[PDB]
């Protein structure tokens, strides 16, 4: 009955940690071995058998290895911001639409939206925390970037959002029923994955690591057990942000098998944009976000908000 | 009932705020009790729409003051005070033990959660903020909003000629 | 076309030369490609091209190489077929050696012969050059075919005349190979 | 190259073309962020090697 | 020199098996720390990451054994940045007297277990330039090194087969099976 | 049969040296043409939905 | 919520967990006075890290605060098209977002959007 009832959410949850943990593993194999064929090597082949368990051949070490205790830092803050930055990218699946309820969340595009803003945080105390040069320019490099896709991202959300007339993830599912919104808004979805990488700090937006212009960025000061969870906290984001792609653009028939061969493409897509854009200049983005972005997703709202008007109209 | 365990947190993170010195010691105070004040009013309301509000608002907010303490009060000190963590803990205890003890049917807000309404109240049955956020945008109320937009882009014409944005950036000189 | 800025003499090539139409026709398709992404389309469709190539990587070390008997590596005393050694000590390797790895001592053999009783070189401070094995007037020392000869001790790296030997005995078939396809040129 | 009639150079000084060029980033990259500036070490072309001699 | 067994002669002897310490182990917590200890060389074996250091004219060669011919990547070898993440240096060109204090607090800074490795005549023993009077002879004099690879450059082949002797020398690290005796 | 390595009787072919450009697809007029083109069903069998 | 909560602090004790065998399983070796030195490319650090780091996007910065305190008030829309007088909804909502553009388009104008130069 209703004591049974949240034994079962309790279980889905961590059926649901343990299988995004144990992907995000098994993601960053993939990527090694596509962006090893983008470029045309091989990739990872030889541990085990055939490469597959080079990412748990990985996860040994950076765990037999010690942890780094800076001269400068302040200890407490950087030994803790490794764990607030995976707690955030688990967290936030938890809002992830199952027609087998899992969370209830209406106002569940909101609950994005707070989530996605949380992570900042975690990468801005870390490299504050982390009190090196190359660290704070990392944070600072990372907090821009907020700035920039933060309140494009919202408008853009919003467009969607009329479409199917709630904040309620589920209804995604009964309008892209004959189709799918990725026809009606093909420079959405355009453009949406482009604000998509910046939210995970990808190339052509990898600022917050910066490498070859930062160091190693705010993780330049990580080792062994901290910097493995930022790294996971890392893929978690590419994994779920693909996943949001697939609800919106790709019918999200969440029970369908074929939902799930969408949702790796959509990972093969970031791992594939990664080998082939250079990386924009730092205020570059932020021009665009403004500039471009901010005003193109305005434009839309008019559109929609006709074309919602003119619907009602009729039905 | 977490309730009053959310009154326990808000009382002892208050008392530490007041003792903070460090921007950021301030600004972990107060991004924590950020989340407990977003949690303790959706408790006491029909949704928790105006928490996700809330809290994404104050965000945008902590994340602008993180840009200019870094910028002005980056080399400050922390203190790690005896007397105020075992002071917090003390009374943390002593709070969570009477929450336990209380009458915490008495200790519960009287404002109308949506269960707490009758079941005849036909308009409870629409969508989780329909009626509240309407006359938002109807006569004559809808006006209040014009002005704010107003208010909005005439502050925003404000910012940029209090700044002088052409005559430098900004240093701790 | 756009026309040319520079007018272009004979024997030069412009890089950034041709202007920009200002047609209708011309800046639609420039803000075609700037408004859908155009010019990061194609780029899309190279990239992806490669998966369906067969990746130039190769298996080693059960695949390796390609070499050519030119190859400069391991160093190697060799010797006559009588098994006599073939150096007499005349000391012009070390002579030219650049980096001055060569250090020889020589006496009169207890048969009267010109012979070494020193011949060490630093391989840490070779540079695998090759000019000993091109003043050598017998060919007594030649950089063998061998490439993988690292070590986890600095001191195993200074070979004395007893390892040098060695290696003109193991590699001794693979060297006397390459020396008659390669001895014309040289 | 300066010959003595010797068998051995008597000095041999050695232009690096980058030595003028990165003699020249001091400037060239004013007023300018890491960004640029990294991309304006690599269109310099210097091969280190030849700046030190 | 030991030299290898003839084809008859190796034809009786027995598969030589993965672990280096065997299965001969007496008591159940030996043999469980000895199996427990190839887990650990298995996982630092297979991710060896470098750390970019790329000095001189061997640096370019460091560069190719990344490229598609002969893909380090194959091997878990992932080049890194920062010395925090990364767990091998290869020292790879002229140490100088200028750069000497910087290696070594790179290295320094990375953490344990650290294996260095010398690539090319100039890291080895100073090579061309071993007079100079600039110039650290040999890269052992600053850092403790673990394999050295000869040439000038090594040849691309020549640094993989380093690389393969850092794996086999993780690989029969005994961490654990000392720490019983300890 | 050559004793040294020369170019071959009559010598090797033209190596091609120039750049050429890869298939063009899509002007302005097609690719915006399309565009609205697409949205419009789009819109029309939003509808229907 | 008191679903979510109560996830919320399960999911972080595993992942604090996490570490603590990370920290216990890691190899512990005696720290010297170089290796917790900071990292700044192998030579020794001229300047604090808590030196003030100048703004050029300070502008920018300010302008961000206000921007999301209209988004506050354009969500709202949707939840109450349904329900609301379609004129007064329709007026309001499109001189919401003209005045959004006209504000953007007259700073944009005005340069304010580009950095500190
Ligand atoms: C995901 C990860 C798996 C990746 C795929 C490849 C794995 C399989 C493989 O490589 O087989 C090689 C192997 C072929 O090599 P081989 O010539 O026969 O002899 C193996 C070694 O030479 C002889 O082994 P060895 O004993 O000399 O050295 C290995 C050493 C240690 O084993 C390892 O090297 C792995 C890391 C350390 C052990 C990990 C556990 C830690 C502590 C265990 C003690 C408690 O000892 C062992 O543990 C081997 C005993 C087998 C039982 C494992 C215990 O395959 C097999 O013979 C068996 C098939 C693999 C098992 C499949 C079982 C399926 C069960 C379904 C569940
Ligand atoms: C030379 O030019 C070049 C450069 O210039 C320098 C470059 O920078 C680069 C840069 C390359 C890149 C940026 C590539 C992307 C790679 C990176 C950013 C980092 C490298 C690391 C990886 C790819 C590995 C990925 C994985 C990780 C880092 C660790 C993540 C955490 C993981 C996998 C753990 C997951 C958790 C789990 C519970 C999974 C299941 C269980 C386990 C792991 C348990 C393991 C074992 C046990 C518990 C033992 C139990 C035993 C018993 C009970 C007996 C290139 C390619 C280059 O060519
Ligand atoms: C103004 C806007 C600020 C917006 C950022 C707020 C958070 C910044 C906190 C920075 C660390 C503060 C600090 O140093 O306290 C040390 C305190 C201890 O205070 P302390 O006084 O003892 O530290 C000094 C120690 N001695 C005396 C030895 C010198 O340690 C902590 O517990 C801080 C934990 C921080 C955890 C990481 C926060 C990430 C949050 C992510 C988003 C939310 C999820
Ligand atoms: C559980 C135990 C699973 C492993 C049992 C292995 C039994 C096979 C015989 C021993 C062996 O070969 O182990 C090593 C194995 C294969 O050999 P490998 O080191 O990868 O060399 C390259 C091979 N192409 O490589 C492996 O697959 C070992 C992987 C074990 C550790 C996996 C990490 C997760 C922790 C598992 C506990
Ligand atoms: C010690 C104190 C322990 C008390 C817990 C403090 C940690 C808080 C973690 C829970 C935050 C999530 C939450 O509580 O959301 C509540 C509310 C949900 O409302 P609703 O839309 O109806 O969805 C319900 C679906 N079952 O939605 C909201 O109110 C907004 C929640 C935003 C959450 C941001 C993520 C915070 C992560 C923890 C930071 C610490
Ligand atoms: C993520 C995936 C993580 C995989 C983790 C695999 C862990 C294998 C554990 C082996 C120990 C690794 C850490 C270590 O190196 O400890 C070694 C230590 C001996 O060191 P010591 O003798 O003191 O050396 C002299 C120093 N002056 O050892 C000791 O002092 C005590 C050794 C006792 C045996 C401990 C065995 C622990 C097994 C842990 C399995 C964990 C599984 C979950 C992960
Ligand atoms: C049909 C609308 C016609 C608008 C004409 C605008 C033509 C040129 C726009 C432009 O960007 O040129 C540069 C001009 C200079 O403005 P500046 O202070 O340098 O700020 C950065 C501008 N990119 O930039 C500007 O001053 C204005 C840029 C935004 C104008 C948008 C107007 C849209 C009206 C619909
Ligand atoms: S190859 Fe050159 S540097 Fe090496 S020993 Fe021979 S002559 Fe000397
Ligand atoms: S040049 Fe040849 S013969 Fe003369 S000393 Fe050297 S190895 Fe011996
Ligand atoms: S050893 Fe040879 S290839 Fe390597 S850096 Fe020195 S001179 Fe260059």
């Amino acid at each position: 009955m209703f004591y049974m009832e949240f034994i079962l959410s309790l279980i889905g949850s961590l059926l649901l940690i343990i299988c995004v943990l144990v992907s995000v593993a098994f993601l960053t194999l993939l990527e090694r071995k596509v962006l090893g064929y983008i470029q045309i090597r091989k990739g990872p082949n030889k541990v085990g058998l055939m490469g597959i368990p080079q990412p748990f051949c990985d996860a040994i070490k950076l765990f037999t290895k010690e942890q780094t205790y800076p001269l400068l830092s302040n200890y407490l803050s950087y030994y803790i911001s490794p764990i607030f930055s995976l707690f955030l990218s688990l967290f936030v699946w938890m809002c992830m639409p199952f027609f087998v309820k899992l969370y209830s969340f209406n106002l569940g595009g909101l609950f994005f939206l707070c989530c996605t803003s949380l992570g900042v945080y975690t990468v801005m105390v870390a490299g504050w925390s982390s009190n090196s040069n190359y660290a704070l320019l990392g944070g600072l490099r990372a907090v821009a970037q907020t700035i920039s896709y933060e309140v494009s991202l919202a408008l853009i959300l919003l467009s969607f959002i009329f479409l199917i007339g709630s904040y309620n993830m589920i209804y995604f599912f009964f309008y892209q029923v004959y189709m799918w919104f990725l026809i009606i808004l093909f420079p959405m979805a355009l453009v949406w994955v482009s604000i998509s990488l910046a939210e995970t700090n990808r190339t052509p937006f990898d600022f917050a690591e910066g490498e070859s212009e930062l160091v190693s960025g705010f993780n330049v000061e990580y080792s062994s057990g901290g910097f493995a969870l930022i790294f996971m906290a890392e893929y978690a984001s590419i994994l779920f942000m693909s996943m949001l792609f697939c609800v919106i653009f790709l019918g999200c028939d969440v029970f369908n098998l074929l939902f799930y061969m969408k949702l790796t493409f959509i990972s093969f897509v970031f791992i594939w944009v990664r080998g082939t854009l250079p990386r924009f200049r730092y205020d570059k983005l932020m021009y665009l976000a403004w500039k471009c972005f901010l005003s193109f997703s305005l434009n839309y709202l008019l559109f929609f908000i006709g074309f919602k008007i003119l619907l009602f109209s009729l039905l | 009932m977490i309730q009053l365990m959310l009154y326990s947190l808000i009382i002892t993170t208050s008392i530490i705020f007041l003792n903070m010195i460090h921007p950021l010691a301030l600004g972990l105070t107060l991004l924590i009790q950020t989340i407990f004040v977003c949690l303790l009013t959706g408790l006491m309301t029909k949704s928790f729409w105006y928490s996700y509000i809330l809290f994404l608002i104050f965000l945008g907010g902590m994340l602008v003051l993180f840009i200019y303490v870094t910028s002005l009060a980056s080399n400050e000190m922390f203190n790690l005070s005896m007397k105020l963590t075992l002071f917090s803990s003390l009374i943390l205890i002593f709070m969570l033990i009477l929450s336990f003890i209380m009458d915490k049917t008495s200790s519960s807000l009287f404002l109308m959660n949506n269960d707490m309404q009758s079941i005849i109240n036909m308009n409870s049955y629409f969508m989780e903020n329909s009626l509240s956020l309407n006359k938002l945008y109807n006569f004559p109320t809808n006006f209040i909003t014009i002005l704010l937009m107003n208010y909005l882009l005439i502050t925003l014409i404000v910012i940029v000629k209090i700044t002088k944005l052409f005559k430098g950036p900004i240093r701790m000189m | 076309e756009p026309k040319d800025i520079v007018e272009v003499p004979k024997g030069y090539v412009y890089v950034n030369n041709k202007e920009l139409s200002m047609e209708f026709a011309d800046i639609t398709d420039r803000a075609a490609s700037t408004m859908f992404f155009g010019e990061l389309l194609r780029g899309f469709a190279v990239t992806l091209a490669h998966i369906f190539k067969e990746p130039a990587t190769i298996n080693y070390p059960f695949e390796k190489g390609p070499l050519s008997p030119r190859f400069r590596g391991e160093h190697a005393l060799r010797r006559y077929p009588s098994g006599e050694e073939r150096c007499i000590a005349c000391k012009l390797c070390e002579a030219i050696c650049p980096a001055q790895a060569i250090t020889i001592e020589a006496e009169e053999r207890a048969d009267g012969s010109r012979r070494t009783t020193r011949y060490d070189i630093d391989m840490t401070k070779c540079i695998y050059c090759g000019f000993c094995q091109e003043a050598c007037p017998v060919d007594a020392i030649v950089e063998g075919p061998n490439f993988e000869f690292s070590t986890e001790t600095h001191e195993e790296l200074l070979y004395n005349k007893e390892k040098l030997l060695c290696n003109g005995d193991k590699w001794e078939s693979e060297i006397a190979s390459n020396l008659q396809a390669d001895h014309l040129y040289r | 190259l300066i010959s003595d009639g010797s068998s051995r150079p008597y000095r041999c000084k050695i232009k690096a073309p980058g030595f003028a060029h990165l003699a020249a980033l001091e400037k060239i990259g004013k007023q300018h962020m890491l960004a640029d500036v990294v991309a304006i070490i690599g269109t310099l072309d210097v091969v280190f090697g030849e700046i030190d001699r | 020199q030991q030299t290898l067994p003839v084809a008859e002669v190796a034809q009786n002897l027995p598969k030589k098996g993965y672990s280096p310490f065997g299965t001969k182990q007496s008591s159940v917590a030996e043999w469980s720390l000895a199996r427990l200890d190839d887990l650990l060389n298995w996982g630092r074996k297979g991710s060896i990451w470098p750390l970019t250091f790329g000095l001189a004219c061997c640096a370019v060669e460091m560069m190719h054994i990344a490229a598609p011919r002969y893909d380090m990547d194959r091997y878990g070898v992932v080049f890194r940045a920062s010395p925090r993440q990364a767990d091998v240096i290869i020292v790879a060109g002229t140490l100088t007297n200028k750069m000497a204090p910087a290696l070594r607090k790179v290295y320094d800074q990375m953490p344990e277990p650290r294996w260095v490795i010398s690539m090319g005549s100039c890291a080895n023993g100073g090579g061309y330039y071993h007079y100079s009077y600039s110039v650290v002879r040999g890269c052992d004099r600053i850092i403790p090194v673990d394999i050295y690879v000869p040439g000038c450059p090594p040849t691309a082949e020549a640094l993989m087969y380093g690389v393969l002797q850092l794996q086999k020398k993780v690989k029969r690290m005994k961490t654990l099976q000392m720490w019983y005796r300890k | 049969p050559p004793k040294q390595d020369l170019p071959p009787p009559g010598g090797y072919k033209k190596i091609p040296f120039a750049r050429v450009p890869p298939k063009s697809y899509f002007t302005g007029f097609t690719t915006i043409g399309t565009y609205v083109v697409v949205t419009a069903v789009g819109l029309g069998i939003y509808y229907l939905t | 919520m008191f679903s979510i909560i109560f996830i919320a602090l399960l999911i972080l004790l595993i992942t604090t967990i996490v570490m603590f065998l990370a920290s216990i399983l890691s190899k512990k070796a005696l720290i010297d006075r170089e290796k917790s030195s900071p990292f700044e490319c192998g030579f020794d650090p001229k300047s604090s890290s808590r030196l003030p780091f100048s703004l050029r996007f300070f502008l920018i910065t300010i302008i961000f605060l206000i921007f999301d305190v209209e988004i506050a008030l354009i969500l709202p829309m949707i939840i109450i098209m349904k329900y609301s007088n379609i004129m007064i909804w329709t007026i309001t909502s499109i001189i919401f977002i003209l005045i959004l553009l006209i504000g953007l388009y007259h700073e944009w104008n005005q340069g304010m959007l580009n950095w500190s130069n």
